[PDB]
């Protein structure tokens, strides 16, 4: 029976060790991923603000060119 | 004895040998013709059948190919990749924001010159 | 037969948890890709 009672312990050892990897995944929970979408949604609106500023600049540029001419 | 056999099922259950891997068999879509070269001739030990079913259920097949996920240690490595990608991601957002801010400052200066 | 019971029990439990964990990892990866697109 020693074989059986050693196989039981080694088997439960392997299983518990894999449960440890389950525990590691449990620790690994990710949230900066949730932050990435916010960062990108903000980068878009900021680039849009810059675009609006430059688009306001272009009309002044045309006015400057024509008036200087 | 069915006791030792149930124990063998428990032993192959929670394990890295993919012997009915503890119902921990789970597939992730890792972004990726060489696709059709890799996605067939199946992977490191995943069953051809479930791998084909995964390539069948994989969303964004052009934006992602199937990748074996091996237990929860692989989930851990995946979350590590996730955190690293998130770091580079907010860093790239930072680069874009710096570009936008420089644009706005120089545009303000240009506009002020326009008035002169 | 007691420890044999706890073996299968912990198996099923931690397996359900780890499956949900791989699922959360998949979701985080989906969000990472989707935000990378906007970054591009």
């Amino acid at each position: 029976p020693q074989l059986l009672c050693q196989d039981v312990e080694n088997f439960q050892k392997f299983v518990k060790e894999q449960k440890q990897v389950q525990e590691e995944i449990s620790r690994m929970s990710s949230k900066a991923m949730l932050k990435v979408q916010e960062d990108i949604k903000a980068l878009k609106q900021l680039l849009s603000v810059a675009s609006s500023g430059l688009q306001r600049n272009a009309l002044a540029i045309d006015k400057l060119k024509i008036e200087t001419a | 004895t069915l006791l030792g056999d149930e124990r063998d099922a428990i032993l192959a259950k929670w394990n890295q040998l993919q012997a009915f891997w503890g119902t921990g068999k789970g597939f992730f879509m890792n972004n990726t013709v060489q696709i059709k070269q890799l996605i067939q001739n199946p992977l490191s030990g995943v069953d051809p059948i479930i791998w084909e079913q995964a390539k069948v259920d994989n969303p964004d097949p052009e934006r992602l190919i199937p990748v074996p996920m091996i237990g929860f240690k692989e989930l851990l490595r995946r979350l590590e990749v996730q955190d690293q990608m998130t770091k580079q991601h907010q860093s790239r957002l930072d680069i874009i924001s710096e570009d936008i801010g420089e644009l706005q400052k120089n545009q303000t200066t240009t506009m002020a010159k326009i008035g002169q | 037969e007691n420890l044999i019971n706890k073996w299968s029990l912990e198996l099923e439990d931690q397996e359900k948890h780890f499956l949900q964990q791989a699922t959360q990892v998949n979701a985080w990866d989906r969000t990472l890709m989707q935000n990378g697109e906007r970054i591009t």
